[PDB]
This record gives structure tokens, sequence and C-alpha cells, in this order.
């Protein structure tokens, strides 16, 4: 409700809307596997044939990465 | 070279050798050449293909064997070492054989004067100049 700030660009407006999602968005990542959420990000982009192996674990802040559309069902 | 003795200094070694060994009648002192050493050590490497690296210090010479070696280049290093030594003994020259992993366990990085090591994709160590 706050109508403090306008908005000079799209990324503006779109990182305003975004951060404020994150009270939900960690509530999800609570109590969802992160195993899952990773295995349906990983599926809806095309990325690699959609499978593929990883010789190197890797892990890259990605609690702020997922999206709410992979965190639901995990959850 | 290394050696700066007299005749005379010499011949009284050569007798108190003597008198340690109650077996042998006399002692008989050569004078060999550090280079002829240092130059049949290295001849050995190169003929057994080995890979390796030279360091000189005022009083030795080592070479450094080192990485992920085949079966075959082990069984020749140790076969050729024994002989060696056994010749010229290990005062002088020594050989540090070292099995070890790759440089870094297979993680990317930026080895000039201002090197880094990349720990994953979005993080970087600067431990060393590399």
């Amino acid at each position: 409700e706050d109508e403090d700030v306008t908005f000079n660009d799209i990324s503006s407006l779109s990182k305003h809307v975004d951060e404020g999602l994150d009270g939900y968005r960690d509530y999800l990542i609570k109590y969802s596997d992160r195993e899952l959420v990773q295995f349906f990000e990983n599926a809806q982009l095309k990325r690699q044939y959609g499978e593929e192996t990883e010789t190197v674990k890797r892990d890259k802040d990605e609690i702020e990465k997922p999206s709410i559309f992979a965190l639901l069902p995990a959850y | 070279q290394r050696n700066t003795m007299s005749k005379k200094e010499l011949e009284v070694l050569s007798q108190k050798l003597r008198a340690l060994m109650p077996y042998a009648d006399s002692v008989n002192i050569t004078l060999m050449d550090d280079v002829t050493a240092a130059g049949q050590a290295e001849a050995g490497l190169k003929q057994q293909a080995l890979p390796y690296s030279r360091r000189n210090h005022k009083g030795g010479v080592t070479f450094v064997i080192q990485g992920a070696l085949d079966d075959v280049e082990i069984l020749r290093a140790r076969q050729f070492v024994d002989s060696y030594y056994r010749t010229w003994g290990g005062r002088y020259v020594q050989f540090a054989i070292e099995l070890k992993d790759d440089w870094l366990k297979g993680r990317s990085f930026q080895y000039g004067a201002e090197g880094y090591i990349k720990m994953s994709p979005g993080h970087w160590y600067f431990p060393s100049p590399l």
C-alpha cells in the first residue's frame, strides 16, 4: 500500500514487486525439500535435454533463486 | 672440487682408515668429478623418459619427480634409482618421488601473477599467486 516511490522503468518495478513476495517465499522454502525444488527448476527450463549428470556439486544461494511455481508442488 | 687437502693429509687419512679396518692391507684414495656424477644422473632420467625438475644447491643436486605416474614409469624409476644409489651413494644427489593427484583437484583457475581459484561459479578464492 505504500505509494512512497514511483518507478522509472520495467526493471525497477519488477524488482519492487519481486521483493514483496519474499515473506511468502521464505515460508515455502522453510518447509519444502530442496532436492525436489531444484529438480523442477531444471525441468521447466529445457536445459541439457531436461536431465543430465552433474560431476560437481555447488550450491549457489539457491534459496533466493527459486521460483514460486517451483516451490508450490514441493510444499 | 669440494675437498682441499695436501698429499700428506691424504696419507694420514689413509693410515687412520687402515687402523679402523684391521682386515685391509691398504686403502686407495681416488678423486672423482661432481659434474660427472650429476651428468650421469640426468642422462639416466632422460634415458628412462621420466618427467622431472632439477634444483641446484651449493653442495647438492635434487631431482623432483612428481605427479600421476603410470605403473610402468614407477617400475622403471624404482629400478634406475636403485641402481644409481648403489654406485654413487646418497650424499650428493637426491631423488624425490611423489605420487599426487592433479593440482587443485580439478577446479578451474587463473594462473597469472594475479591468479585465483574458482571454488564454484560465483565464488573466488584469491589464496596466493599461482
